[PDB]
């Protein structure tokens, strides 16, 4: 539990868990607090600190549902790291799943991976 | 005196508002009001996209006067704000909200939202991913949300401080 | 610019009342607890005196949980149990403490009778009649109304609109 | 903690250690929960199981605020309990703390006294 990471999840912030030896960060539920980097910025410098060295693969598996405009700087953060990791040879990956029959969290993932060059799925599930 | 609760309860009817808060507003009460107007969404039956629409719409509007309220330094006591919720007949829901503001902030912000109000989803949609790396996330992403132009106005007052109001269809 | 010309038009009504919170919509247990931590905030803000501060919070509290209470006895759900609250201070410094909510038109009628016979007992004889529902207006109305430095006032609109005022 | 009674605080409800060996009950806070006896039916219980047990003493240390006419109802059916003992020869007593600046604690305090027989001591503090 030392080099891991697990926040519990409340009903304007989401739940997180960094799993540092299977190299896989986890969120689920909604995200508006009022300053998110309150909540961000440990989890921004777990990621920077798993992708600072070594070569093995990080994964975010993504829950996530509706982001407020702070918590999407964070967010946007975060891609950015593994951006610039996978621009120097390290092998990451994000998956967002998401409700099928709400269109929007899909659109919101989409506009991120846009700005992405790394493996970047988007899976519907039928609830 | 002067309090008429029943004229109040006939105006709200009048305009079709079924939430509506007046007076300090926390960051508690922000998210126990959500809920109301998350519940209420539910009730209606309102598809799974048009909720997000209107509580993110509902959250952004009120957390952008929490942020305006703590860079004025203002306290609990002064962060004060009116919110209403209405739904059209047509059944669009309409999320307004309206605080005070310092007057050159006021006048500031109706000239962006009236720069933002004319531009089509496109346009819309590059200003807000050139926003991402003058109007930002939050009044970019109420007008992207809205199916009408975001429409705003300002009542001024000798005072130096003016009452903002801003109001958007979904 | 219709909607908010009209947040307008509502800010300037509010003003003019000297309310200082007012709400109107569903209201759950949560809500209702904090709204009373505004109202709480509010006072302290004002420096009432301690004794006052709890009379308007403890009035506020019962009206409003009058309505919870019925709005559950009528079976009304978080969406059907609805209610306007409102919280104003007059020019005296007193507190008013307002809250509607919609009844039955028969339970309605038989509310302003009892608060019409409670409002103008004095300060004994509300005590006595409170002790002795320790043991129809009951210990909540009872409370307001031995809280207020004004007799109890209602209202009944037309299901109806009933509305209570307490000045504290 | 087998025979003892641990409630957190809250908000609307208050602080509540019920300690069986020392014959002590004690309460913190505000009660203004919405159906009061979710909260004080396990009270209840507690005293009367202490009541109808043995003849060692029963005190309650009250630093109750506002109460709600729920809250005050199950506090009258606690205290009727006690009372109830209190005629049968048991030993009790209660302590009501409150601010000196805010009379109302006080006056609920008074009102609550006036329908016991027993030590009821209440205690302002500066
Ligand atoms: N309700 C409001 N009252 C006063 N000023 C506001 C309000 N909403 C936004 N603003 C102002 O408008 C600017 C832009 O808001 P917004 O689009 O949320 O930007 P961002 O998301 O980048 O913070 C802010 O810098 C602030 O001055
Ligand atoms: N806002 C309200 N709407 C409808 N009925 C009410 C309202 N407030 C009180 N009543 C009615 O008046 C009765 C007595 O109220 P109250 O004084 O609170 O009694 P108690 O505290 O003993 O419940 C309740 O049974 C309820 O039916
Ligand atoms: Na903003
Ligand atoms: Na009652």
């Amino acid at each position: 539990s030392m080099s891991d990471l697990h926040i519990p999840g409340t009903q304007s912030t989401p739940a997180i868990q960094g799993d540092w030896q299977a190299g896989r960060l986890s969120m689920q539920g909604d995200s508006y607090p009022e300053n998110s980097y309150e909540l961000f910025g440990q989890v921004i410098d777990w990621v920077e600190r798993f992708l600072a060295d070594g070569q093995r693969p990080l994964e975010l598996d993504l829950r996530l549902l509706y982001l407020n405009t702070s918590s999407i700087k964070a967010m946007m953060d975060i891609l950015d790291l593994l951006e610039e990791a996978h621009q120097g040879g390290r092998p990451v990956s994000l998956r967002w799943h998401y409700d099928r029959r709400n269109e929007r969290v899909a659109e919101l993932a989409e506009e991120f991976r846009e700005d992405c060059s790394f493996p970047f799925a988007i899976q519907a599930h039928d609830e | 005196e002067t309090l008429d609760l029943l004229a109040m309860r006939e105006s709200y009817t009048r305009q079709r508002i079924l939430l509506c808060f007046n007076g300090p507003i926390s960051r508690s009460l922000i998210e126990e009001i959500g809920h109301a107007l998350r519940n209420y969404l539910h009730a209606e039956q309102a598809k799974p996209s048009e909720a997000m629409d209107v509580f993110a719409v509902y959250i952004e509007m009120t957390q952008n006067i929490r942020h305006y309220a703590n860079l004025k330094g203002y306290g609990e006591h002064e962060a004060a704000a009116t919110v209403a919720i209405a739904r059209n007949e047509d059944g669009h829901y309409v999320v307004s909200a309206g605080n005070l503001v310092e007057r050159d902030d006021g006048q500031s912000l109706v000239r962006s939202i009236q720069a933002i109000a004319n531009l089509d989803k496109a346009a819309l949609k590059a200003a807000y991913k050139e926003q991402l790396r003058g109007a930002g996330l939050g009044l970019l992403d109420i007008a992207r949300k809205s199916s009408e132009p975001l429409a705003a106005s300002l009542k001024e007052q000798p005072d130096g401080r003016a009452f903002f109001s801003l109001r958007a269809v979904i």
